[PDB]
């Protein structure tokens, strides 16, 4: 799975 | 609301405490409370809002994926309605949290946002929360997908005019929009092209940054590169 | 109840799904539902009950400790009532979960438990939930501490008569009772003596076990030894 | 801190 922008 | 009797500054203080205790659900309720006071949010406040809800929704998305996967495996021995019921339960809660965030954006965070920083921030948030709705949508998926695209594109237009290419939110917006293209809109080529051009334009602007700004931009740039390595 | 309309077997199935999705709060509500059906729990069902609530309460205990520590640091610049208010909020929820578990044990899990396995299990649970109340009690701490001790001692008496020394629950009971002595009752010597004698008696009974039983006992034995290394 | 029996 692609990584989205993490919390932060 | 339940937070209607608490001071704005007290809600913000409690949100920071909830963050330290990893009580993200409490953190989210405090920040909803803060937003409903009707004053514009500072940069630090927007960040708290964002962290609270991303963590709450993050937990629900992960559960949902675990359950969908068990459900799909069962549609290859008959086990009754329980898997579907529970998946629907988690899904419904997920949709309520997304509906809460989008309601806040619509009443009245987005329309009061005049500065590029705040406006981009709120439009990106809107894109992300429609994207999360899209991940679980089956029957309306098309309108949801288009609402996501439209919020992301509007944010991209402002970020391109008003912000330098290394600005962390401009970068994080592009990363999330590229994930939208790849995972939701079925456009891996659009995804790869956006990630590459975003990375290249930031690279050429690193020289303008202080060491601290430099560290913030390059962290998001690494995630763009990680996805490009996955997608290619 | 809210679970009163769902089948017992459906609640158990959903509890297992909630465990896989790490939705411990849902898992706890399903298992409460299952218990309130009024039938005795099997071994696997008791385990689900135990995992659900330990995880829910585990999260609250960790938040509480984070907050108490900030609160104590503030009683060494004046910041207002927020830290105390929030600590009290988390504390109150923690006490409600413990009160829920102890209510279930009292209506009617313990009194229906005839076999040593079930009875020890339920009495240990009772000890642990009073121990968690004791961790946060200030003004009644003494009665709470004594209710914990009394449940643990009753479980220890049955476990010593009815179970082999390597039985995982006998071992886990002794470990938790030793932590009670060390952290709650202020009796580090009692703690060390119980841990040592428990470890030694299990060691001498390992030879009777299959390879699988052997692996289960030795895992708990390592935690006894880890505490002994900390306490000595 | 002492370790109690983990969840499992
Ligand atoms: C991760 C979020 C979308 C963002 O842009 O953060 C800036 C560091
Ligand atoms: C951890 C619990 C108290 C217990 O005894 O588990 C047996 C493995
Ligand atoms: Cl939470
Ligand atoms: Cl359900
Ligand atoms: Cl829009
Ligand atoms: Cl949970
Ligand atoms: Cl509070
Ligand atoms: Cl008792
Ligand atoms: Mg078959
Ligand atoms: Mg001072």
């Amino acid at each position: 799975r692609s990584a989205s922008c993490p919390s932060l | 609301g339940a937070m209607g009797s608490m001071e704005r500054a007290s809600l913000i203080q409690k949100a920071k405490l909830a963050e330290q205790a990893e009580r993200y659900e409490d953190m989210a309720a405090f920040m909803k409370g803060a937003v409903e006071k009707g004053e514009e949010l500072s940069c630090e406040e927007r960040n708290l809002l964002s962290v609270a809800y991303k963590n709450v929704v993050g937990g629900q998305r992960a559960a949902w994926r675990v359950l969908s996967s068990i459900e799909q495996k069962s549609n290859e021995e008959e086990k009754g309605p329980e898997v579907r019921e529970y998946r629907e339960k988690v899904e419904t809660e997920l949709q309520g949290v997304c509906d809460t965030v989008l309601g806040l954006l619509d009443s009245h965070l987005i329309k009061e946002a005049g500065d590029a920083e705040s406006r981009v921030f709120y439009l990106k948030m809107k894109g992300d929360y429609y994207r999360y709705l899209a991940e679980v949508a089956t029957g309306d998926k098309k309108r949801i997908i288009d609402s996501a695209r439209s919020a992301y594109q509007e944010a991209m237009d402002i970020s391109k005019k008003e912000m330098p290419p290394t600005n962390p939110i401009r970068l994080g917006l592009a990363l999330n929009f590229s994930v939208f293209h790849y995972e939701i809109a079925n456009s891996p080529e659009e995804a790869i092209s956006l990630a590459k051009t975003t990375f290249d334009e930031a690279m050429a602007d690193l020289h303008t940054l202080s060491e601290d700004s430099y560290k913030d931009s390059t962290l998001i740039m690494q995630l763009l590169r990680d996805n490009l390595t996955l997608w290619t």
